[PDB]
RNA sequence: AAUGUCUGACUGCUCCCUAGCAUGCUACUACCG
RNA sequence: GCGGUAGUAGCAUGCUAGGGAGCAG
């Protein structure tokens, strides 16, 4: 703040006031000089200060506004983001079967816990320990869920192929313990 | 939902050597001793979280004595007839801390600031209006904590998702925040324990009782068993404070939600989703609240039975037989509500059982003689209580007793009481567990907070927390505070030191000199501010 | 005495953990194991052969080389 | 605050001008700012007048007035000068030793690295001046060389949200945290900096986000001058303590040794008899056989294996996977595609395969640093932190091709100054050498042995009559970045269509464009000298394009040559490297 | 919402909310287009208007900067500065806007109706911009014009073919044309249903 | 707040001031000395205070960069202040079996599993080179960790079954090195 | 070559640091009545 | 000689906001 109307005229009157006291004249003088002066911060009491308001008050609306465009951009970023999700995620399922079993429905509103039980075609089955896998996941083939399983790969806690041959009696205890296995729906 | 099931493990501790090494210089932990080490970081091995999440088993199908049912209800809410409660617009919701989880499948795309920042009002108001017409279920996830303790069993959290607590607050701030700001309640939340606050609570549950003993309870398993009726009971009493703000419709929309979203919604632990057979997930909108509800229940109910299951013959006033012939008469063969019978039971009730309820947490200030003689209810009847409405069996050997008046509670909210005399009168004071304030200094989380010259504030904070042991009959619990100062005054040494050091500056000013000093420690339990 | 013991346990653990040991599944869990039965012992002795036994699992690896720390 | 890099004595003080900003105790430090052109000093604060535009940055012209920093015209009546009684004002000034023989740091800091006698200079100092010509070697190259940056910025928008702008057609280099530029107000007047600055681009241009030192308003009419930046600070030795055995120190021989490696017992049992070895493996002369022959020779150690490129590493690794059984090897990938049939990246390991950059930190029984051609100082340094073993093997050859020193233009860098165990086996030489070239033929071997071998490279092959020569310049025709002789590749096309059994052959020139026409004239394969290094074929067509000291390079000509299996034509430019070849000239 | 001026192409986020379509105007664009024509209404990403209640004046020359927003003259905090002033807008970028004076077939066509020859005429031979800028008003002009039309109802379906069809009550019946394409609405009584596209001869 | 101009001016003021007050001057004279002292004062005061003020930024601005530098510091070396704070707990501990198989595994006898505590289940352990084999293996007893073993097959680096007898000083190189002795507890 | 990201619930209370604003209190200076 | 307003600094209290932490259910 220095090129203002306000401060040139405080300029001008600081230049009358050393001016007209270096010559020392009378005491109206020095009394019109002191008023010059008085008037003259009064006008540099807010041309100095009153504008650093208006500034302050510039810089706070645009940084908040710079926010917002922020939040509109993370906005539609993640708006964008849900949406390709949703639809990658709907390319996995229209298999004519759930169709079917949504047409069979005699009003379309079927529940939930029985899509994946029955249009599902892959399996995961965690077993905890040998004696558990010997009742269920047996030889190359099961059946669950009235339907049948073609076993298809074995891993453990580290997930570390495990062929069929090593789930012996007697191998058991040299693994991890909670395996998962993955099974196909057999047709 | 993928293809590989995740194993979550947790880590142990972090040990801060230093204090250890002060502490047995100063002669701590001697063999034998009573104060030790008895809390530490337990760690877990993989399959942990559904170790844990199978504890609902627990939870089994139970249906209620529908007409006792319906009568505690009346009184229960009439224990809560103080509050303001009714819907608010978006623009007068308070967050504390928007920088939090916000559930699966959000939490991949940031924070519940970002939510919280992207939807203007309109569209806040438009869930909420959408919801009070429709259904939403939600997916929770279970998160493992990590913190210390003393029993080596994990423990779980639930985190629900942005849609059921953005419109959950709208529902229930206003009632809530009208709870956690009021004085003298039964309901004793959001009363600071500071600045003579436990004083005036301990005075206020007293409250002119006739011959009176102290008790307190505990519950086996309260977030796991709880049956799902008592849960719809208790969100139906919270509710009750809405006959203005929402029509009939609405209010049952609301519960249809509320139910679906915290009761029997489905849980992703691991990385699959499993179902939520029933009882409340400890981490929804409101919690504490519910519990409190709940717990009020089960006194009252236990109550009842009490009065109701003594011989008519053996009383000996004529007032309690008339107590007793006609609450028989409005339980069963009433059919609908008695405002005057509720009303009279309800100031019985406050004269010879007065009671202090945090969430889960009770203490009762209780007649003795009535007691004896079976007016009111004593722990065999909690038990049975317990027995045959909650499916769980209440050890006695948890279930404190007290007498003599002048020392307490024995124990709540995990503090002690002690009666020591201030300035010129005789106040209560609370009193942690020393071993758990040495196990706090000793185990830390991470290791930045093993370095004392970084964190003095901590050790401050714990030391205002042990204070009031310095007024105690025996010796090394005051040492315990007395070891706390002793060390900020070494570190703020050895940080001097060390600045002097590496640069070649001395501090201009600390006024640090008032942390080692003990009445900025005192102030905070004798009352102004 | 014990409380050292309980310390040492802990750091041992710590150690261990930040060596990858908890890839590997069923030697995770013993440690795991040993290092909370150690936490809640009562008596010395007892305490003493669990830690042996934990820390031969430190020694079998050949990451950290103790011929170095043993200089004193 | 730390130790003077010349003296240890402890130090708080850093020189600005300097390029790596170093320790210099207040004599150090004083001597060097009398004897350079570096006047800036670096403490907790940085040495300048405080008064308001006061820019007077020279060490010699500030006076500790009052509590503040000032020149000659502000220094307030209570004063005294800082760069005086042969010491600065720095702390710890009574410990202070003050380096006989500053002028060695004083001409490594003040020179350009484009002359080789500055890399005799860093070659020929203690070692500490030698990992620290290290780091301003390498500083002067990513000042120079490798990536740039100035900018100015075209208006302010938040506290850390700033348009920028660079000088159209500047270099604008990456913006990354390794990457900060001075910061330069301009009054009118004023040359002030405004600290250090990164920068990094957000989701929408050119409104960036930067990171500064200073806390101070950053102007619109300001400019990021890119600074002399980014390495990374070397503190690790470079040829250990050679402590020959007399004993093979902890390792256990095998009880029966394979005739392949049979050929190196004695080799392998001296590599056990000392603290570290150094052998001379000509191209095609069983380099890799000798490597696994180590292991195979002592069946229970641990062993690493080492080279720069991934390439080698690799061929080291297929060579085990002839002879190391897979379960014991492994292969150690960065976060580019390499080798992968052991298992990738396990540091408790009997054979380790990693490359020198990816090193991991633990300990060994062997580390057998392969291709010690292009290994430099940093190499060497950075694989004696990452690995503690006993034994070091360093197989290679100085006379093949080194490390390409691009900010080097004007010299030649003798394979004495490649490295320094290069140095050593151009002063004490090789421990050993792979006398059986299996490779090249008679010719070719006698060639390269003749050349830069000293007749000591032996011909395994006989004289297979194939490999030709031609005494051709062709007109040497420039692009951009290489020299193309259409002339040269018009008489290996008359070759062509005179040898068709020649279509095999591989077109070898010592550039990349050369090649390029050439593969779009012939068709047959192109590849460089540098890229064949580490690769032989049966037919080699090489074509000198031009002499330059880069085309006619001895080390460069040597490896080209030696790319061959059966036979080779060489279109000569050059005379000399004509009649020292010994093959079957041609007419044109 | 933050864009290149569609006449100096440095960034900004002003435009002209008055005119139909809304193009990103610079600082001094913003102010030539806004001093000169009817458009007077300027919006940012957040509108300028006075914010005071009660008060719903429009133009932003007689708008003041107050503490946080913008309000009228009468409502004015004390402490407040005009909107515009020297020939700048207030909006984001005002040092790196340059701006021009090409605001002559600017306004030419930001006020023009497409209802002469001479229109089209001038929309052929300006600017990439200002043409790209031209073709999207016109064809905004006449989908309003087009959806300023309206329904016609069935009278009798002779076939498949032949079609007895008549038009909306005192509105202009679309000629017979194959451009005009019409959908077709059923209403149950309850939810209209689209019966599909249909073309007349 | 004294190497101040400003300090010699005060200065000046209180003294002339003093001088006012005991010279016994006129009424105004001292209005011209308090006027103007406190003028003094009304401008020393203030640059007192900004300079106050701009060091104690400075210091906290040094406390927070030093809090920031030993945090990192800190953080890097984890991985090895770890190792050496557990091994002179160890040391401090001082008990018999942990220094013994400490000292053994210093020497190059390490297990290939968990050593068990009950008297079934196996324990293997690596020897490098027989002399600890003459200061451990003794006969068909065997003493690890303080406990008592016996010694029930011997092997050395190739997997080749070695007897007993069949070890000694003569034989010694007559096997590989590292033999491998598979022990029960007692 | 990338860069970048990894599980942390609902409440209540308390201490510490910083910022802002107003208000409130006191002093210094200035103008006018 | 008083009042008033305006300024500035100092000081306090309170409220909001931001950050770091502790305990409790
Ligand atoms: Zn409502
Ligand atoms: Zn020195
Ligand atoms: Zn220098
Ligand atoms: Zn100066
Ligand atoms: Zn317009
Ligand atoms: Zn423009
Ligand atoms: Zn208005």
């Amino acid at each position: 703040f220095s090129s203002l109307p306000s401060y040139a005229a405080f300029a001008t009157a600081q230049e009358a006031y050393e001016q007209a006291v270096a010559n020392g004249d009378s005491e109206v003088v020095l009394k019109k000089l002191k008023k010059s002066l008085n008037v003259a911060k009064s006008e540099f009491d807010r041309d100095a200060a009153m504008q650093r308001k208006l500034e302050k008050m510039a810089d706070q609306a645009m940084t908040q506004m710079y926010k917002q465009a922020r939040s509109e951009d993370k906005r539609a970023k993640v708006t964008s983001a849900m949406q390709t999700m949703l639809f990658t995620m709907l390319r996995k399922l229209d298999n004519d079967a759930l169709n079917n079993i949504i047409n069979n429905a005699r009003d379309g509103c079927v529940p939930l816990n029985i899509i994946p039980l029955t249009t599902a075609a892959k399996l995961m089955v965690v077993i905890p320990d040998y004696n558990t896998y010997k009742n269920t996941c047996d030889g190359t083939t099961f059946t669950y869920a009235s339907a049948l399983w073609e076993i298809q790969q074995v891993v453990d806690a580290d997930s570390k192929i495990v062929q069929l041959s090593e789930i012996s009696m007697d191998n058991s205890p040299n693994l991890a313990w909670p395996l998962i296995v993955t099974a196909l729906r057999a047709n | 939902l993928t293809n590989n099931v995740a194993f979550q493990t947790v880590k142990p501790g972090n040990f801060n050597k230093d204090f250890y090494d002060f502490a047995v210089s100063k002669g701590f932990f001697k063999e034998g001793s009573s104060v030790e080490l008895k809390h530490f970081f337990f760690a877990q091995d993989g399959n942990a979280a559904i170790s844990d999440y199978d504890y609902y088993r627990y939870n089994l199908p139970t249906m209620c004595d529908i007409r006792q049912l319906l009568f505690v209800v009346e009184v229960v809410d009439k224990y809560f007839d103080c509050y303001d409660g009714g819907c608010i617009n978006a623009n007068q919701v308070i967050v504390n801390n928007l920088d939090k989880s916000a559930g699966f499948p959000f939490n991949k795309w940031g924070k519940a600031r970002l939510y919280y920042d992207s939807m203007s009002y309109e569209d806040q108001d438009a869930l909420f209006a959408y919801t009070k017409r429709n259904v939403i279920p939600t997916i929770t996830q279970m998160n493992l904590k990590y913190a210390i303790s003393a029993k080596n069993r994990a423990r779980t959290v639930a985190g629900v998702s942005i849609c059921s607590t953005m419109t959950n607050r709208q529902f229930h701030q206003k009632l809530l925040k009208s709870i956690a700001a009021t004085r003298g309640a039964t309901v004793v939340i959001g009363t600071s324990k500071f600045y003579g606050g436990w004083h005036n609570m301990l005075k206020t549950v007293y409250s002119d009782v006739e011959n009176p003993h102290l008790m307190g309870w505990d519950y086996p398993k309260c977030d796991r068993a709880m049956p799902n009726m008592l849960r719809i009971m208790a969100s139906l009493v919270l509710a009750r404070k809405h006959t203005t703000c929402c029509s009939l419709s609405h209010r049952f929309y609301r519960l249809a939600n509320e139910c679906a979203q915290v009761l029997s919604e489905m849980v992703m632990c691991g990385g699959s989703l499993y179902v939520k057979p029933g009882g409340t997930s400890s981490g929804d909108a409101t919690t504490a609240y519910a519990n409190s509800v709940f717990n009020i229940c089960q006194a009252v109910t236990a109550n009842v039975n009490a009065l109701l299951s003594t011989d008519g013959n053996k009383i000996a006033d004529k007032y309690v037989r008339n107590l007793q012939h006609r609450l028989y008469e409005c339980l069963y063969r009433n059919r609908d509500v008695d405002t005057d019978f509720v009303n009279e039971f309800y100031a019985y009730l406050r004269k010879h059982f007065s009671m202090m309820i945090l969430s889960d947490d009770a203490v009762v200030c209780f007649n003795s003689t009535y007691a004896s003689q079976g007016l009111v209810a004593s722990i065999k009847n909690f038990k049975s209580v317990l027995y045959y409405q909650n499916n769980v069996f209440m050890s006695e050997a948890k279930c404190w007793t007290e007498t003599d008046l002048t020392k307490g509670p024995h124990e709540f909210c995990s503090q002690h009481t002690m009666l020591v005399k201030q300035g010129d009168d005789y106040v209560y004071l609370p009193y942690p567990d020393p071993s758990r304030i040495l196990g706090a200094g000793c185990f830390v989380d991470d290791i930045v907070k093993t370095d004392g010259t970084l964190m003095i504030e901590r050790f401050v904070s714990l030391a205002i927390d042990a204070y009031p042991l310095t007024k105690h009959p025996n010796q090394e619990y005051a040492d315990v505070f007395h070891l706390y100062l002793q060390y900020i005054r070494k570190l703020h040494d050895e940080l001097t030191g060390h600045m002097l050091d590496m640069y070649s500056v001395m501090l201009t000013n600390d006024n640090t000199s008032r942390y080692w000093e003990p009445e900025f420690y005192e102030a905070m339990y004798t009352p102004h501010t | 005495k014990m409380s050292d013991v309980k310390c040492t346990s802990v750091v041992l653990l710590s150690v261990l953990q930040q060596l990858r040991v908890e890839s590997s599944s069923k030697l995770w869990a013993q440690c795991v194991q040993l290092h909370n039965d150690i936490l809640l012992a009562k008596d010395t002795t007892e305490a003493f052969e669990k830690m042996v036994s934990l820390l031969s699992v430190l020694l079998s690896m050949q990451g950290a080389v103790d011929i170095n720390k043993l200089c004193e | 605050v730390g130790a003077c890099v010349l003296c240890n004595s402890q130090t708080s003080l850093r020189c600005g001008a300097c390029i790596r900003r170093p320790f210099l105790c207040c004599k150090c430090c004083y001597d060097h700012v009398i004897s350079t052109s570096h006047k800036l000093v670096l403490s907790v604060n940085p040495y300048v007048c405080n008064a308001p535009g006061c820019d007077v940055t020279d060490v010699t012209q500030l006076y500790l007035g009052g509590m503040s920093y000032y020149c000659k015209s502000h220094k307030p009546p209570i004063s005294f000068p800082l760069c005086a009684n042969g010491q600065v004002f720095g702390l710890y000034k009574n410990t202070c030793v003050g380096s006989d023989n500053v002028t060695d740091f004083n001409a490594i800091a003040t020179c350009d690295w484009t002359n080789a006698g500055d890399y005799i200079l860093a070659n020929t100092c203690t070692e500490r001046l030698k990992l620290f010509a290290a780091e301003t070697l390498k500083a002067t190259e990513e000042t120079f060389k490798l990536s740039y940056g100035i900018a100015t910025v075209r208006e302010v928008l938040s506290d850390r949200e700033l348009h920028l702008s660079w000088e159209v057609g500047k270099p604008r280099p990456p913006l990354n945290r390794n990457y900060v530029f001075t910061g330069y107000r301009v009054t009118k007047n004023s040359k002030v900096q405004i600290g250090e600055y990164t920068f990094e681009k957000g989701d929408y241009g050119d409104a960036v986000v930067y990171r500064g030192t200073t806390t101070y308003k950053l102007n619109v009419g300001d400019y990021f001058v890119l600074t002399s930046h980014t390495v990374m600070p070397l503190s690790a030795p470079t040829l250990v303590p050679q402590e020959h055995y007399v004993r093979i120190t902890g390792l256990y021989p095998t009880l029966n040794i394979s005739d392949e490696f049979s050929s190196n017992v004695a080799n392998y049992q001296k590599v056990g008899m000392q603290k570290y070895s150094t052998l001379q493996g000509p191209p095609g002369t069983g380099k890799s056989h000798f490597a696994i022959g180590l292991a195979l020779y002592y069946p229970s150690a641990r062993i690493v294996y080492t080279a720069c490129s991934h390439a080698a590493v690799d061929a080291l690794c297929e060579k085990a996977l002839k002879y190391l059984p897979i379960d014991k090897c492994s292969r150690i990938i960065p976060a580019v595609e390499c080798f992968d049939k052991f298992k990738v990246n396990s540091t408790l390991e009997q054979y380790v395969f990693c490359t020198v950059n990816a090193l991991p930190e633990t300990t060994a029984d062997i580390v057998v640093f392969d291709e010690i051609s292009m290994a430099t100082n940093y190499d060497l340094s950075v694989v004696n932190a990452r690995l503690r073993a006993k034994h070091y093997v360093y197989i290679g050859d100085p006379a093949q091709l080194p490390a390409p020193r691009t900010l080097l233009t004007k010299g030649t860098l003798e394979p004495e100054y490649f490295n320094s165990v290069c140095r050593l086996m151009k002063t004490i030489g090789p421990d050993m050498f792979l006398g059986t070239c299996r490779r090249c033929p008679a010719e070719i071997v006698d060639t390269v042995s003749a050349l830069v071998y000293d007749n000591k490279l032996k011909a395994h092959k006989d004289k297979s009559a194939q490999c030709f020569k031609m005494f051709y310049k062709g007109v040497i025709t420039h692009d951009v970045s290489s020299a193309i002789n259409r002339p040269q590749i018009g008489v290996v096309r008359e070759f062509l269509t005179r040898n068709p059994a020649w279509r095999k052959a591989v077109f070898i020139s010592p550039y990349n464009s050369q090649n390029a026409v050439a593969s779009k004239i012939l068709g047959l394969p192109t590849q460089t000298v540098d890229s064949s290094q580490g690769s032989e074929y049966d037919y080699v067509i090489f074509t000198q394009t031009t002499e330059t000291a880069h085309s006619c390079n001895v080390n460069r000509f040597n490896v080209a040559i030696t790319r061959a299996k059966v036979g080779i034509l060489c279109i000569m430019s050059d005379r000399d490297l004509y009649d020292k070849l010994q093959f079957t000239s041609l007419e044109i | 919402a933050v864009g290149a001026c569609v006449l100096c192409n440095s960034q900004t986020s002003l435009r002209c909310g008055a005119c139909i379509r809304r193009p990103f105007l610079c600082c001094k664009c913003c102010y030539d287009h806004v001093i000169s024509t009817s458009h007077k209404l300027v919006l940012s990403v957040n509108p300028y208007v006075c914010n005071a209640p009660g008060c719903d004046v429009t133009d932003v020359t007689q708008l003041y900067l107050g503490g946080m927003s913008y309000y009228c003259k009468s409502h004015k905090p004390p402490i407040s500065f005009p909107l515009c002033a020297n020939g700048q807008v207030f909006g984001l970028y005002k040092n790196t806007c340059v701006g021009s004076d090409n605001v002559t077939d600017f306004n030419a066509i930001a006020t023009c109706d497409w209802t002469n020859a001479g229109d089209y005429i001038l929309a052929n031979t300006c600017t990439e911009r200002l043409k790209l800028f031209a073709a999207e008003t016109l064809k905004a002009t006449e989908e309003t014009f087009k959806l300023s039309y309206g329904i016609a109802t069935v009278r009798e379906v002779l076939s498949d073919r032949e079609l007895h069809l008549s038009w909306e009550v005192g509105k202009p019946r679309p000629p017979l044309n194959r451009n005009y394409v019409f959908t077709g609405y059923r209403v149950t009584k309850n939810s209209k249903v689209q019966i599909g596209e249909y073309t007349f001869e």
